[PDB]
């Protein structure tokens, strides 16, 4: 019965050619079950991501008259009928599953309309823009198109429930949060031809829950523990000394951390901006002792340790007032 | 239903084992190349990869329909029906097409005859680096294209559009470099068995130094200037000019073992080992000249130039001797 | 001590050759047997490196049997079909094969040497 | 002779894309698993590894037999002209079928009509985790399979034995270093999608992470390098090259043992348990050498008392940092252990 | 002749049904094994799992494949190995496996005039190896490779080791990186089983840690920084920055060993015998430092209202009692 | 044109490429010659490296001969496949990949008279075996074997088609060395036996020196002059005591610092090699001078060092003026000793 359906929409049917070829464009309908965001890999620019990629387009050549209204298959027949050549654009690396059988799915109805879908992993391209890091805020994309059809043979359409999601805790972003989801269309004019093309916008922003504990608060410490000098005497010159250039080494040290999960992009980031000023601070500590030292002993000045308790404190608390309303608010 | 008539008449009888014109003239093959991106520049294992649209243009008068005005767009897997150059990359270490969804690949048609055959290739190309001017080194990397098994008297390569063949460089955006140009060289490999195709596309690299200069030169320069402290200390003063000095001497060493575990591992001496060296130096010899001034004092005392007239010195020859090494170093390598 | 030491030889009209060697496994290293000639040179008769690969040369191609008993690391050379020019000094030799393996330069531990005598 | 017939007979007429009993009624898929190895659980990719024989049995009327046989072994390439369920891993990222030295599935057909289909796999499955309370953190990784094309209309997937027996896990087959598989629970139910409503097996593996590791290398030294602050309140207030060394020495310890800490860590960005102790730690070795700083600028006399004028009297505030100090650590540490131990 | 052959071999396989094994009614067909080793690398700690590259040899004898008037064993070409029955064996612990294809397919079929059949196979098998750690560096491995037949029991098919004892070979041969294989055993048994018995062969080795570069890098510096911190008790007690100084130096030395060679160890999350001689040592330069604060508290804060003996006795239980704690450490793990 | 279709079609009319040439015959003999386009990276952590070649191989299959307009045939890598062809693998070959981008790069040849040409590009990764104990002042031969996987010493031999020397030819930018300077390469030939039979090999060595000169900035000019640094407390007053004692403990924590971060930038190895005795030398001389200042101070009678303007004062220590003299010394010829060992080599 079924057997006999299946035989004959196969028989005298040619899928090297799309169907309305030289009629009409052929109108498919997308949607997009998002099954996780994986973890973005920052230092390639780079993101993970697993769907299930649903394509819906009308195929004549395939109407069949019976009692069945729709034939539900596996992906035995995905290879006989002919399917949207959808490739993602932007992507580095992408892969099918296949355990434990090829995970497809082709259902027909009997007035010629199908449905394709499939289990995709995609390693998607996103060029992230670092110069507010840790502050910092992204919509990495996701771009599909037809390789080979132009714009007047293959319509991409989205369909009314386009993107969906499911828990968004599920998700691997250990250093991101969803915050919001987009999705356009537009045409890309290339050398083959004009193509339509649809794109997915994830928004993401990074969690300052982690460099504020790691990063943020000791390098403030260490700042105000290179202050301490100023109301040790300026007789303990090994006191000072030792003071001064251990929180040096120290501040070296936490400076280190400032470039760890990040590519070597060659601007100043936000992050780098405060340690090195941080470091500066420290830095200056000592130059402030090794003036005062040399002009009472070696050889106004004499009150520079009074100005330095004052000066000191205002300017680092100046400049966090200047590089926490910068970043959080303009 | 008349193209289905026309297409399967052309596929029937066809040759795939025979180029076209197979006893006559060689078949022009025109490539031009799209660059999607670049990226995973590796210093350590000297290659590059790229995502391209690889596209190539050739005549099959075998191939030629009449009645339609179209361009006919067929299926990928009618490319294995089809004759295709023997184009390989010669430099490349580890290539493949996508295949999601699909294989990613086109065969077009053309009423004259006109085929067009477009690839989206990743391929990892081998690339010479010489690094003995790292950080401050620019790199030209190239991708040679050619026909394994078919001399000029049977293919011939050629860009199709000219200098404007390549396309997409202009948007690529490397955290660490920066296309300054690239070119195009079309040229015959001449041998003793017979002139080879060979297309290549080169881009120069220049690596930015500004991740550096916040990472690596301005952080030495800090601690060597903080080095100079001591000589303003008096010389009375051992327990801090010793602390001092000292402590200098480890974080420099802190920053070059920190540097090494960062950088990549190109085990021979750079740019970048020579200024970290002189930097060590200088914080290992600002330590010696106390040492030289406490033996004078205390060692030499009872027994009996001057001892403050060895700090003074020092308090001009260390800023100076360090500016002019800085003076020659950036010189050298711009 | 690393030392070669050789055995076997002798007054022979079959003969079998051993090279014991002490102090070092030569698990990982080529170890090879050479022939000197009264005052004309050093031969390269065989070798074996770690993957059992026996090379020898042409004079001795298909007469001589080098095996090599990797547990008890030693090197055995299997002699038939002896010639009167084969009458000469027999080392042991074992080396990294830097710069060819047949080269006697390229070979740092050397036995102490086995003194074969051929009469018919 | 006569089992070769009898093999050649059976894909007389079968269309292996149908599914049995289509039109009539709902194919009845009996799955259990024999995990021979739970394999090691990557904390930074939120994935664990298993390998396991899937055994799945349903019944097809098309292949029934009469013969001396009772078992038909079936050969691979036959095997693959047959239908068999489509079923796939929800959680899974990339799963291995084994093909060494030969493709390792096995297709059983009894006269009855009965299949049995037994395959070994190596399934990568994701396992979220919410690492707050890290190091001292449980999880319940889960698998989850069912059928890709097909709705609860159509294929549905009971378990073999009970639920608690057919999911079985080999004495030693145990490949945790940071965890201890506490359990498993078994259970099934269904989830609906934009194409219908499918039959979901589940099963949760419980894990529990091994805490001892992380007291010896990051609790320890972070609790005796607080306690070396602490310590140097015990000093003479005239030793101010001392103190001050050792207040900031401390200070450089615990920045190195900090930032080795996060490095075991997988990259969060947020706080876990763990950040919060260093954290704290980090507070109170920076206010010893704080509270230095006032005791050294009240100090008078720079000599410090003789064997044998007047001297310097012990500071008031030593005295009572000799005692807060110890017992706010120890008032953290009772707070700090039992907030975590009670989860 | 070459003609004669031809028509020897499309006999052999004509009419043969690889569905069916040798005997299918009759006994079971035993299966003669051995193993060639080519190599050994990459045993993880890690992972728990090791590679290895072996030449993988099956013999058995096929009354189907028996010919007569030829007196030469007849190799034929890897491709055959597909119109064949072969055995279908498997490696129970493999992890990730594959064939060599490199120029073709590395496999191999001689058949013999008797209808023996060999089978041989390079295979390189990543296979999983349960460790315990406890003791680590001072510890011993036991790695296995377990072989079974997926679909046929004691009933269909036999395994033995071809040659006995003499089966795998190239063992001695191996050089691991920071192991040394101690010995190798064969073992033929039979998984009983409520439905039967099922075939099993198992290769294992012992390997031997290597323990030249533990003592070089993390023990014997380890030794000298707990000795160093000894030194401030020969310093006098009003010597406070001269003793605060070493004392705190050496807590932070210690630090440094026990955090880097964290990172440089293989990541092994649970206490091994390295951790606790790390962890005593640290308790060591602890109580050092600590010793002091207590002299300096005796003679400043309880002194107005000897301490000679503090340090006198600090002198001996301290390198005493370290020594000691060596004494019962080594003897525990070794 | 049909004639060549028709030499294609009438060619594998009979054919069994299942048989080698000359089966229950002769030997097949097989002439190869490798072309090195790049010597890939050495990864001395995996002990292997890479090699980039075309790999050639020619031998005489009379079954194969055609007569025709032609004197040499261009197969189709389709029609390559169904024609018989050496099973030539890698002896010590880990993981290679026979390059199919964009089209199979395989080219199969036949002339007349029967001779077949096969040519390939072929990307093949080998484990090199190395002894580390001179690291990093050691020198390696990375072997390529290649022989018959399935063919004994009676059924196929390999012979290189020229001198053995000139067969393998090695590009002129062919090296892609950082850390290692390609010497050159020995060719030759042997045979193995296994459990299977007598099997031809085709080895060829590169020799390969690894480069010293990064070692001795980044890790042995460091060692040396934190060494020296120690012993320049040697030169302090004994009464300088905090000075001294902070100066011996940072060069202990230095030398640390510097040990950790060398053994880094050497593979996993468990035994010892050069580089570590070096650094184990130097740790002992820098714990060794912050023992000898304990037994200074240890004499030191009294806490006030001299003044410029002159009681009685302490004596320059005997101890430090012998270390004066036998750190530098002995320091001195530990280093004559130790370069003398291994550059000797
Ligand atoms: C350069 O060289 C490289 C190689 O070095 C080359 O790449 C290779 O390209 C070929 C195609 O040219 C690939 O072959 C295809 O693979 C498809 C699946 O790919 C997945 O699986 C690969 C392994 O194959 C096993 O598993 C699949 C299912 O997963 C199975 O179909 C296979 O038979 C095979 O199964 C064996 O092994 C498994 C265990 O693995 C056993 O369990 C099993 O019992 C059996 O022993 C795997 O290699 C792939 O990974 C590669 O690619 C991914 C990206 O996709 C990448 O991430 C990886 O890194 C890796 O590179 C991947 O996981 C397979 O579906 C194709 O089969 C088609 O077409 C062939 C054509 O000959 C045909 O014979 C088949 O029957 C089938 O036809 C279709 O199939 C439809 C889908 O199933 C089906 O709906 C249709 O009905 C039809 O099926 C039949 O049709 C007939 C009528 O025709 C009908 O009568 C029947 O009833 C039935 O319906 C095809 O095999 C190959 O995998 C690539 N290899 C690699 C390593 O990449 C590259 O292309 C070259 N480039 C150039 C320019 O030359
Ligand atoms: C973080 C701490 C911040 C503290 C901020 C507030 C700091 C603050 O108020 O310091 C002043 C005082 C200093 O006490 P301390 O004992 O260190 O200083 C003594 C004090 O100045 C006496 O008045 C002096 O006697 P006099 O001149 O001869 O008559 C005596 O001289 P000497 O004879 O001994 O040489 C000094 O040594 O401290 C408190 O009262 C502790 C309050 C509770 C502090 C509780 C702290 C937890
Ligand atoms: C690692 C070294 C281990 C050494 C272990 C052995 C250490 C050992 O034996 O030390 C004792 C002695 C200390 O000599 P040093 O010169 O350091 O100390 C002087 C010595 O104590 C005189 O006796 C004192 O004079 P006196 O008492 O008032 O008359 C003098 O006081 P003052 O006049 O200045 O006020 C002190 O300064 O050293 C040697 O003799 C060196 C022998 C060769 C040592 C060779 C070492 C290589
Ligand atoms: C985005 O998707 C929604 C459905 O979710 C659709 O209504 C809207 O038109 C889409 N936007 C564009 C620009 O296609
Ligand atoms: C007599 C001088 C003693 C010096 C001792 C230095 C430390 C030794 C530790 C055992």
């Amino acid at each position: 019965d079924v057997t006999v359906i299946l035989n004959n929409l196969l028989e005298g049917y040619d899928n090297k050619l799309r169907p309305d070829i030289g009629v009409k464009p052929t109108l498919i309908h997308t949607d997009m079950y998002v099954n996780s965001i994986g973890p973005v890999n920052a230092i390639n620019m780079e993101y993970t991501i697993d769907i299930f990629f649903a394509q819906t387009w009308y195929d004549r050549r395939l109407k069949f008259n019976s009692t069945i209204k729709v034939l539900r298959l596996n992906s035995n027949m995905v290879g006989k009928i002919w399917i949207p050549d959808t490739f993602f654009r932007n992507s580095k690396k992408a892969d099918a599953h296949w355990i434990t059988t090829p995970n497809r799915m082709l259902r027909i109805w009997n007035d010629g309309r199908v449905l394709y879908t499939l289990r995709l992993t995609i390693d998607a391209e996103c060029q992230l823009q670092l110069h507010n890091f840790p502050m910092d805020e992204h919509s990495c994309p996701l771009e599909f198109s037809s390789y080979g059809y132009p714009r007047e043979e293959i319509v991409y359409q989205w369909k009314r429930s386009s993107v969906e999601v499911g828990d968004t805790r599920s998700w691997r972003l250990y250093q991101f949060s969803f915050v919001g989801l987009r999705n356009t269309t537009e045409v890309v004019k290339t050398t083959s031809g004009d193509y339509v093309v649809m794109s997915v916008y994830f928004d993401l922003s990074r969690r300052m829950g982690y460099f504020t504990i790691q990063t943020y608060i000791p390098c403030t410490l260490i700042v105000v523990l290179s202050w301490v000098s100023f109301w040790i005497n300026k007789d303990a010159v090994p006191a000072r000394t030792s003071l001064g250039i251990t929180t040096v080494l120290t501040m070296t040290t936490l400076s280190t951390i400032a470039r760890k999960s990040l590519p070597k992009v060659s601007y100043v980031t936000a992050m780098d901006l405060f340690v090195s000023v941080c470091f500066i601070f420290v830095f200056s500590a000592l130059v402030e002792y090794g003036t005062l030292h040399y002009f009472v002993s070696n050889r106004r000045i004499a009150k520079m340790d009074s100005y330095a308790r004052i000066f000191f404190p205002t300017a680092f608390c100046l400049f966090n007032l200047v590089y926490w309303v910068s970043y959080l608010y303009l | 239903s008349f193209v289905k008539e026309t297409v399967d008449k052309l596929l029937k009888g066809y040759d795939i084992r025979l180029r076209p014109d197979f006893g006559g003239p060689p078949v022009c093959v025109g490539m031009n190349i799209d660059i999607a991106s670049i990226d995973m520049v590796s210093e350590v294992n000297m290659d590059y990869t790229l995502t391209m649209y690889f596209q190539q243009y050739w005549r099959d008068k075998r191939l030629a329909y009449s009645g339609i005005p179209l361009n006919l767009t067929l299926d990928n897997r009618v490319a294995d029906q089809l004759w295709v150059p023997d184009t390989y990359f010669l430099n490349d270490k580890k290539s493949f097409v996508h295949g999601v969804t699909v294989k990613n690949r086109m065969i077009r048609l053309h009423p004259d005859g006109t085929v067009l055959y477009g690839l989206r290739i990743t391929t990892t190309a081998a690339c010479m680096m010489d690094l003995r001017r790292y950080p401050l080194d620019e790199q030209n990397c190239t991708l040679e294209i050619e026909s394994y098994g078919y001399t000029t008297d049977d293919i011939e390569f050629y860009w199709r559009g000219g200098d404007k063949a390549v396309t997409g460089v202009e948007r690529i955006e490397l955290p660490q470099f920066s296309i300054v140009e690239h070119r195009l060289v079309s040229r015959n490999v001449v041998f003793a068995t017979g002139a080879y195709p060979r297309l290549s596309l080169s881009f120069r690299l220049k690596r930015n130094i500004g991740y550096f200069i916040l990472q690596t030169y301005m952080p030495s320069i800090l601690i060597t200037i903080l080095s100079w402290v001591s000589f303003w200390i008096n010389y009375d003063a051992s327990a801090a000019r010793v602390a001092l000095g000292i402590t200098t001497v480890l974080t420099m060493t802190t920053i070059n073992t920190h540097l090494r575990e960062t950088l990549p591992k190109i085990p021979y001496v750079k740019a970048i080992d020579m200024y970290l060296m002189g930097c060590f130096v200088f914080v290992f010899l600002a330590l010696l000249e106390y040492a030289f001034v406490n033996y004078i004092f205390f060692g030499r005392g009872p027994q009996r130039t001057d001892v403050n007239a060895i700090d003074r010195w020092s308090r001009i020859v260390f800023p100076f001797t360090f500016s002019l090494f800085n003076l020659v170093y950036w010189l050298y390598y711009v | 001590q690393v030392q070669l030491q050789e055995s076997g030889g002798g007054l022979v009209q079959s003969l079998r050759v051993s090279c014991a060697a002490s102090g070092r496994t030569f698990t990982t290293y080529i170890m090879a047997w050479f022939r000197q000639a009264p005052g004309k040179e050093r031969e390269f008769l065989a070798a074996m490196d770690q993957g059992r690969i026996q090379y020898y040369g042409d004079s001795v191609r298909g007469r001589f049997t080098i095996s090599r008993d990797y547990a008890k690391n030693s090197v055995d050379l299997q002699l038939d079909g002896l010639r009167p020019e084969d009458t000469a000094v027999y080392y042991c030799a074992a080396g990294a094969g830097f710069w060819g393996l047949r080269t006697a330069s390229s070979y740092h531990y050397w036995g102490q040497g086995t003194q074969v005598t051929v009469s018919s | 002779t006569v089992f070769t017939r009898i093999l050649d007979r059976l894909l007389d007429g079968y269309d292996n894309r149908l599914r049995p009993g289509l039109g009539e009624r709902v194919t009845e898929v009996k799955t259990d698993i024999f995990v021979t190895s739970f394999g090691p659980v990557s904390d930074h990719d939120m994935e664990y590894t298993i390998d396991v024989f899937f055994r799945q049995s349903w019944k097809d009327e098309r292949l029934k037999f009469k013969g001396p046989m009772t078992v038909l072994r079936l050969n691979n390439l036959m095997a693959s002209k047959i239908w068999t369920p489509d079923t796939f891993f929800h959680n899974g990222k990339k799963s291995v079928a084994h093909n060494m030295t030969m493709p390792n599935k096995l297709l059983r057909i009894t006269e009855d009509g009965t299949l049995l289909y037994t395959m070994r796999l190596t399934v990568r499955a994701e396992c979220p985790m919410h690492l707050e309370d890290f190091p001292m953190d449980a999880h319940a990784c889960p698998l989850k399979f069912g059928s890709y094309a097909y709705t609860r209309a159509e294929v549905v997937y009971e378990w073999t034995r009970e639920p608690a027996r057919s999911v079985v896990v080999a004495e030693d087959g145990s490949r945790l270093n940071q965890y201890d598989l506490l359990g498993q629970t078994v259970d099934s139910g269904i989830v609906q999608s934009s194409t219908g409503e499918y039959v979901v097996m589940t099963t949760h593996f419980h894990l529990k992470r091994k805490i001892g590791y992380f007291v010896i290398q990051t609790y320890l030294p972070c609790i005796m390098t607080v306690i070396l602050s602490q310590v140097s309140f015990w000093l003479n207030r005239e030793s101010v090259p001392a103190r001050t060394v050792f207040g900031v020495t401390t200070v450089l310890t615990m920045t190195t043992l900090s930032i080795s800490a996060r490095n075991s860590l997988p990259k969060v960005a947020y706080a876990t348990a763990m950040d919060w102790f260093i954290a704290v730690c980090y507070a109170f070795v920076f206010s010893a050498l704080i509270e230095f700083a006032t005791v050294n600028y009240f100090t008078k006399r720079g000599y410090a008392w003789d064997g044998k004028k007047t001297f310097n009297s012990v500071s008031k505030i030593d005295r009572l940092s000799r005692i807060a100090f110890p017992l706010l650590f120890g008032i953290f540490n009772l707070v700090y252990w039992a907030t975590y131990l009670n989860r």
